[PDB]
DNA sequence: AAAACCGCGCGAAAA
DNA sequence: TTTTCGCGCGGTTTT
């Protein structure tokens, strides 16, 4: 639904599927998907967008430290799970 | 200095702490101290993303299993 | 009820 | 100025 745990999975899928990408491409697409959820209310998009945005930094950063992805001066690249 | 206090660094430590403690079991209480004791909250930052990926799992309160 | 968890988002440090 | 993102106050979930 939400929470770091649910967004880290979104993040990790996105990056592998794109091979190479950026913070903004990742975040904008997660925001857009959450926002087009059938059970979502328009009044709540600005919050949410902000919140998903802060969440993505936390995910990228541990994922980074696990050597699962790249992130080198705005360029984020996939690597692999273990 | 704001880099010394990065989730990412904490992460690296948590990992080493993790891979050292054999069995595959880690006590969230140990790491807490061992990890700068910067504040509990942060530990959950690490566990939530490792759980979302499926590299770990809650085994029992204050405790988690690798892979 | 107590102990564990962990949403959130402000505001200051790095680009 | 904008991009990152430390920090910790409460609210939720488990025990």
């Amino acid at each position: 639904g939400k929470g770091l745990r649910h967004f880290s999975m979104k993040v990790c899928e996105k990056v592998q599927r794109k091979g190479t990408t950026s913070y903004n491409e990742v975040a904008d697409e997660l925001v857009s998907e959450f926002t087009n959820s059938n059970n979502h209310l328009a009044a709540d998009s600005a919050y949410d967008q902000k919140n998903i945005r802060r969440r993505v930094y936390d995910a990228l950063n541990v994922l980074m430290a696990m050597n699962i992805i790249s992130k080198e001066k705005k360029e984020i690249k996939w690597i692999g799970l273990p | 200095s704001r880099h010394e206090k990065s989730l990412g660094l904490l992460t690296t430590k948590f990992v080493s702490l993790l891979q050292e403690a054999k069995d595959g079991v880690l006590d969230l209480k140990l790491a807490a101290d061992t990890l700068a004791v910067r504040q509990k909250r942060r530990i959950y930052d690490i566990t939530n993303v490792l759980e979302g990926i499926g590299l770990i799992e809650k085994k029992s309160k204050n405790s988690i299993q690798w892979k």
